[PDB]
């Protein structure tokens, strides 16, 4: 039914990323995937991009880096593999939580896996970017 | 029961809190559905902030939510706990 739903390995650099990592989500395309989780999951097969999401979060759950800017209940989150809940004014109905954009869209020839071509966004900064 | 801080003991809303703090659910669905809740059960204008983003020093423990939310509720002329 869609692309993004078939197997693929994962790939890409990343970017070095600070404790403002999650405030840039809100602003731009988007803040860049860590160089240090690319590090983690370059190469490992994944049945869809949902699987590699939960794989980014549990990553994040386990990198002290990138843990140590999350409160004890958004650790708990990504421990599971979920998505940390964003900021109130973030937040878009029921879309409370960070989302994965990719960057050159998957229904124009972007790539699904290539780390290089994802973002994290809030739901209102995603909203807006596919409005333009 | 659900629908109302009311219908809620002090003790089940710690319980609701807890399930909420530790994402003790069967999926990331559950957790934002429960989250939902909470921010409609207390009418605070901070909304989830009380759970993920805490004003600086303000206690973000299950305990220290509960104590917050009552606290607010009692000071903002708003119906209580059950019993
Ligand atoms: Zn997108």
């Amino acid at each position: 039914e869609s692309k993004r739903n078939k197997p693929g390995k994962a790939t890409g650099k990343g970017k070095p990323v600070g404790d403002k990592w999650l405030d840039d989500a809100g602003k731009d395309s988007g803040a860049p995937i860590p160089d240090r989780i690319a590090d983690k999951l370059r190469d490992k097969e994944f049945k869809s991009f949902d699987d590699f999401r939960k794989a980014v979060w549990e990553e994040v759950s386990k990198d002290p880096e990138l843990s140590k800017n999350l409160n004890p209940s958004n650790k708990s989150s990504v421990s599971k593999g979920y998505s940390p809940f964003t900021p109130k004014n973030q937040q878009v109905g029921g879309r409370k939580v960070y989302e994965l954009h990719h960057d050159k869209p998957i229904s124009q020839g972007g790539e699904v896996y290539d780390m290089d071509n994802i973002r994290v966004t809030t739901p209102k900064r995603h909203i807006d970017i596919h409005r333009g | 029961l659900k629908h109302s801080i009311s219908d809620y003991t002090e003790a089940e809303f710690l319980q609701l809190v807890t399930t909420i703090c530790n994402a003790d659910t069967s999926s990331e669905e559950e957790l934002v559905k429960l989250v939902t809740h909470f921010e409609e059960m207390t009418e605070h204008p901070s909304g989830s902030d009380l759970i993920y983003f805490p004003k600086e020093g303000d206690d973000d423990s299950p305990s220290g939510i509960v104590n917050t939310v009552k606290q607010w509720r009692a000071a903002n002329g708003k119906s209580g706990f059950k019993q």
